[PDB]
């Protein structure tokens, strides 16, 4: 996962399409394995059967994504990024949100909107397998907390300190901390009122 | 008989073509038919029963039976163009065919200028 600074700050729009692509291909290459499709539609061939599309949702505005302006970006593959709004009047259950890979499958016969009738439910990955090592172990604690650490009208860091003192009191074996450690945030930060080098 | 493997590979060959290559090319190619022409077909055998809607049958057994003859002229063609209207249900989905209206032709020249008008007969459902 990354060691390193990176490797740049400076993105090729060929590629964030590239990915985008993937994303979408892959997860679906495997949800057709899955629930065993035969072959995805393109999102822009119109019939009068019913039809399974592959493709992203997103919305169609700048605001909040909504039933009525969903909208389905299909893939580059098959439908080469072709975008076709979605009507759900027909859809029973359905969690969606914007990027969300979904299989659809229902009724586009002019090809410029489709019906859905059903959303496939999405899949996850099988979970760990533990070697015979890993059930050898013995119990551990684990003490997990996430920042601002410090309150909101002063840099004490208070909490900070009961927090260690906690950490202590109970000898966790780990404690995963999470920032903002220097809340970018902080009042006191940002009007750069601060007389030391954040560093 | 089945039909051999692409990638067949064995002890006194490193590859082997020919094997997925359609009837239809074969046969085009064989007799060197090289489109819309005229055709002899010699011996030709009687269907028990008719296989098509065409009102002449014939069949050859062997494709060197077929073969061409390129001295005779061009027979016009039979054309039909066809505007039609449909409509989306009410209820659900579908888009039902309320009509049809055919134009036709039955001397089409395809070598020569199209004719005037552009048919005789025609109709609507």
């Amino acid at each position: 996962a990354l060691t390193g600074s990176y490797k740049s700050m400076f993105q090729k729009l060929p590629d964030i399409r590239e990915v985008l692509t993937c994303k979408i291909e892959e997860l679906g290459s495997e949800l057709k394995e899955h629930y065993k499709i035969e072959a995805f539609t393109p999102l822009l061939a119109p019939a009068q059967e019913p039809v399974t599309l592959l493709g992203q949702i997103g919305c169609d505005s700048n605001g909040k994504l909504n039933n009525k302006s969903v909208i389905l970006e299909g893939d580059r593959e098959h439908s080469s990024g072709a975008q076709i709004p979605v009507d759900l009047s027909e859809l029973k259950e359905y969690s969606l949100f914007p990027g969300q890979v979904v299989i659809m499958e229902g009724i586009n016969t002019t090809g410029r909107k489709l019906v859905a009738t059903k959303l496939y439910e999405g899949v996850p990955l099988p979970f760990y397998q533990p070697t015979e090592e890993d059930a050898d172990f013995e119990q551990s604690m684990v003490l997990v907390a996430c920042g601002p650490y410090t309150t909101s009208d002063s840099i004490t860091y208070d909490p900070l300190l009961d927090l260690i003192a906690v950490i202590n009191h109970d000898r966790p074996d780990v404690c995963i901390l999470f920032g903002p450690f220097l809340d970018a945030k902080h009042e006191q930060v940002e009007n750069c009122l601060l007389t030391s080098p954040f560093e | 008989m089945p039909q051999l493997p692409q990638d067949l590979k064995g002890e006194t060959f490193s590859h082997v073509f020919g094997t997925n290559t359609s009837s239809l090319e074969l046969f085009l190619m064989n007799r060197k038919i090289k489109g819309p022409c005229w055709l002899e077909v010699k011996s030709p055998q009687l269907l028990n029963q008719p296989v098509s809607w065409c009102k002449a049958e014939a069949m050859a057994l062997k494709p060197d039976l077929v073969n061409v003859i390129k001295d005779v002229s061009p027979p016009p063609l039979v054309v039909m163009a066809f505007s039609m209207k449909t409509m989306q249900n009410a209820k659900n989905h579908q888009n039902e065919i309320i009509a049809m209206a055919a134009l036709v032709h039955h001397s089409f020249a395809l070598d020569k200028a199209a004719p005037k008008p552009p048919f005789q007969s025609h109709f609507c459902v």
